[PDB]
């Protein structure tokens, strides 16, 4: 184990007739990568590269802010004849698969240990109705409530478990810049995992899932209009973005060809055609003899 | 009170900022860390492991046969087996290749590459073949005269199974381009075709057909820049739980 | 790094870890394989 | 190479009748500018010239914040019959050429290498419909998304490669201050090049046109209203300023002359008449014993 | 927390401001330095390169014609050839200049001038000129008795092709202004006349109808200040891909 | 020069370099030109 | 803690204290119990 | 104190003054009453 700030620099090489020497050949069989270097494939010339390698890190290739959760519910008078529940919220049973950029680029790696910056942001429409007279977004009072594990979940705007006494909750304002936490390794284990080749609970029933992990049960993300509800309908669309701090990786998994289907496992249906069918995931070529792209002149 | 101005760029949500945030979770005890196996520190590793690349990506091939080059005894001297389109941007055999897809994470990419052939067929069976990198500019070669030219190296079947090019980092700029132009001279590296420098002999109790399996990796000299959405993933509608 | 909290997690992305070791995954044989050797 | 806080000092000179010295001669056939001195051409005082050079410096000269681009779409539902394309959006294709002030001062040399600071500065407008009472500019959430070169671009407001895992994107509010990020050094070369003299495609074809370069396929800045539609049609403007930081610059060009036409090559129609007319850039006057501006007593 | 008060200025965007800002590309590594001959690190060492003025700025001359002054031997004596307006803001032979177009990006200016003449007749062809600088007060003169009196440099053709004229500092201000009255006090510089000092003597063999380029520089006292977007470049719409 | 930043090109307006070599561009000549000397 | 005030109760959450005697609590007995003892 | 200001009226409130002379108002007299003594 070297350090590497920038790439290996290039040494001058000479022509070379020496008995015994085969740089070139390899035994793939072995599991082992070729260790031909170009100094002794070709002759080279002394290059002193000095082209970075920060932005390769798995910090900086992992450590972006990422869509995770897009919801949106009507903020309106839910009420009815006899209902009395007010229904301008959402609860999202937190996870990391919803949206396929972040989850394939998880999915790179077996083991992930890392603290999650969150960051929330709302968005307002009027709602379209017959008769509607826009002029301007009120500035509502947002509540994300973390409701972990084994917590009571409220059931309406106006519920109690809002009390947020110990359960972790921010309140921010629509024209106010997207709220921002961090939320830490927080796993029973000592990394996150991506794949879980078992079930997560002890029966045998069909009802016990496999691929289900017993240390993605996170808890769910509670996010309310504080404010009552509007004499007219409006739409609040809450996004929430997630980028992995401190970041430990383990196992380089085979990146994903085929297209998700889920969010509860990894199963596929496949593109009809090339690319990424399930019997072809490189486009087709007319024959293996055959440049699609040649230079004509 | 401290005097303050709110600058361009105040109240601002940059999706690739670096700042500290509120802990949500106040004195909360992660985990203690724990010794894993295959721990990874750059994406400049993964791309360094060789992977298999689709040479037979024809419209006749299915699944495991994509990823095989049926090389036969020839009735015929110096002829072309197969090519390797390196448009790892464009739908072409690098493109689902470690090297291909994590390279494809990023828009700015130098250095030398290495693609590795491991021969399959029998003990028995004997061969030489000449593979070529042809820097761009022109055709690729359809003659080995005109392959010999540039970079090759003459593969001799034996006990040591596979061969090794470099494809040598050869291009006026310090990076070129994953572009969707593959004629362009940001984008383009040029050629590798394969050419048979004498024949296969298989003796008649072996398997006449065989097979070449063609693996590529980057070398420690390789630099990715530039990160961007991968193409090779795409998203209609937010995932379901169930449909 | 800076941090503007208490907590240690808070902070913001880690300092530079520029440490390499590909063998793991591009050598990772009992007896090493040696550069030029006829590895069989 | 000197360097040069303030202008050169005037040293005090006598009277010179000297044979063999002839500092008012020169010859321009050398290629070398006049090296004659006001000291030696006529009879000077000492003058302790105090004038800063500072304002002169590249730095100065091309480090302010010039606009770059100017998009305007329609803020609205786009949606039709058969449509489900939200259209709330526009592309750009990253460029330098759209703005003459801007151009014209970095095409004063041929090769710049900067570190670039970008401002944009959004601005909506109610639509004036037959039906349309104002009250107030809705708080919306723009996201201005950089997509690199080869990177899937979004076909709607409303597509999922707005998802920006790993494209560097910006969200900001329209009563915020304007959004601001410095982008770096970013070609494949050691320096941005203004004039391309060469073609950058391998083929002959016509298609291959004269003058771009392949390091100037920078890739698409792609801007976005966040919110929904609106159920009232708004006009979303977005000004987009580049600030060069860190300026080197090379071989000094000729400045343009006449008005440029395009932004895909450096041709020109020129003015009907002088000024910057293709036969005259200098106005006329009457003779060249003319004074046009002579003071008249 | 830390104590706070948002000033006036705070939420502006300043097109002149000096504030580091938040990087896009967080961890990128530039392409490396190169070197590249020719590397400009001020303004002023570009006015101080030579350009050819168009002297014969004339609604007759057209292209190249403009940049050369037609001398002719003289029927005559003591005869005015040609004039320089030196109104570098309004439309004359200094405009279109390295002089001209890059201190027509700044306001004020200050220093002495170099204007040099390179006469193109013939190795046979002899002459005396006199180029005079009248600093401003009153009219141009067009008596070689008037212009005398001014700063001047008599020129005898000869194997040095060339004479410079120094137009020298000389104002009761520390800076011109170029501004759009010509006859201001902040703006005006003067007048250069070019009268015969004996004649121009062709023999037979030779052209009499001779020519001469005049070139305009800074000299190493000058200075610009107070930048502006400069009125040589204008633009009624944004510039498309193609009209 | 101050950078609140991580990376170096996020800074401000670089340090005021002031260094002049005009010569590259008005004397580009082999053998130097010589005040008050014929310059052939 | 910090405190930007002038107060000292307008500071934020102390500094953890880690003390801890659950004997107050668990073995609130005149004459102590010995592990392993019959405590009778 | 701190002050963000030139001027020095501008500062916070005073740092606190605990100098305490009731005597001026509860024992203004020209003979100092002595503690447990007739005064008369
Ligand atoms: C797999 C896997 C799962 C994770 C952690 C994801 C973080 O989950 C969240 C998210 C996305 C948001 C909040 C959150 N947003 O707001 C709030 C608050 F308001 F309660 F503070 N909490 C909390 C958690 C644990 O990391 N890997
Ligand atoms: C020629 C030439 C071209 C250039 C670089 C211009 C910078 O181009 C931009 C611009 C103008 C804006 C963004 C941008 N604006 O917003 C975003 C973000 F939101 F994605 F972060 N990126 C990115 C680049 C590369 O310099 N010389």
């Amino acid at each position: 184990g070297e350090i590497v700030k920038t790439v290996a620099n290039t040494v001058e090489s000479e022509i070379k007739a020496e008995l015994g020497v085969i740089p070139s050949l390899n035994a793939v069989e072995t599991g082992a990568t070729s260790n031909t270097e170009p100094e002794e494939a070709i002759q080279t010339r002394t290059v002193i590269n000095m082209h970075g390698t920060a932005e390769c890190l798995v910090e900086n290739f992992l450590g972006r802010s990422a869509l995770v959760c897009m919801r949106s519910f009507e903020y309106k008078n839910h009420s009815t004849s006899t209902s009395s529940i007010q229904k301008n919220f959402f609860i999202w049973t937190l996870n990391t698969r919803e949206l396929v950029q972040i989850r394939r680029k998880m999915e790179l790696f077996t083991y992930l240990r890392f603290d999650t910056e969150i960051t929330i942001v709302p968005t307002l429409r009027l709602f379209s109705s017959s008769n509607v007279s826009f002029s301007g977004l009120p500035n509502l009072t947002l509540q994300a409530m973390y409701v972990p594990t084994g917590a009571r979940k409220p059931s309406s705007q106006d519920s109690f478990e809002w009390q947020s006494a110990c359960n972790p909750s921010v309140f921010f304002k629509i024209n106010d810049p997207p709220a921002r936490l961090t939320i830490p390794f927080m796993s029973i284990n000592s990394a996150y995992a991506n794949f879980y080749d078992g079930f997560a609970g002890f029966e045998k029933k069909a009802t016990v899932l496999y691929g289900i992990n017993p240390a993605n049960t996170m808890g769910n993300l509670c996010l309310r209009v504080v404010n009552s509800y509007q004499p007219v309908q409006y739409t609040l669309t809450v996004r929430v973005y997630m980028k992995p701090k401190h970041i430990k990786a383990w196992a380089p998994r085979a990146p994903r060809t085929m297209p998700y289907t889920n969010i509860l496992n990894n199963n596929y249906a496949g593109r009809s055609a090339a690319p990424n069918a399930p019997t072809a995931i490189v486009s087709h070529r007319s024959t293996i003899k055959t440049m699609p792209n040649d230079i004509n002149l | 009170g401290v005097p303050t101005c709110l600058l361009p760029g105040s109240n601002q949500f940059l999706t690739t900022d670096d700042h500290s945030s509120a802990p949500a979770f106040p004195d909360f005890s992660p985990t203690p860390e724990m010794h894993i196996p295959g721990q990874v520190h750059s994406m400049l590793e993964i791309v360094q492991i060789e992977s298999m690349m689709e040479i037979n990506n024809v419209n006749d091939a299915s699944g495991v046969e994509r990823l095989r080059v049926q090389i036969s005894a020839q009735s015929d001297m110096d002829q072309l087996l197969f090519n390797i389109p390196l448009d790892i941007q464009l739908e072409g055999p690098l493109r689902n290749t470690l090297l291909g897809n994590i390279s494809r994470y990023y828009t700015h990419w130098s250095g030398s590459l290495e693609m590795t052939f491991m021969f399959c067929g029998s003990f028995m069976t004997t061969g030489k073949l000449i593979i070529c990198y042809t820097p761009p500019g022109g055709s690729s070669p359809t003659d080995r005269m005109q392959a010999m030219l540039a970079t090759h190296v003459v593969w001799d079947f034996g006990l040591q199974s596979s061969i090794t090019i470099i494809i040598p980092w050869i291009s006026g700029s310090h990076y070129r381009m994953f572009n969707t132009d593959a004629k362009a001279i940001n984008a383009n590296v040029g050629y590798v075709t394969c050419f048979m420098q004498t024949n296969l002999v298989a003796p008649v109790g072996a398997a006449d057909q065989c097979y070449i399996v063609g693996m590529v990796a980057a070398k420690k000299d390789f630099n990715l820049r530039l990160m961007r959405d991968s193409p090779d993933i795409g998203q209609s509608a937010i995932l379901p739980e169930q449909a | 790094q800076i941090n503007f909290y208490k907590d240690s997690y808070a902070a913001s992305a880690s300092k530079q870890d520029f440490s390499q070791d590909p063998s793991k995954f591009t050598e990772p044989v009992a007896e090493a394989l040696k550069a030029g050797a006829p590895v069989l």
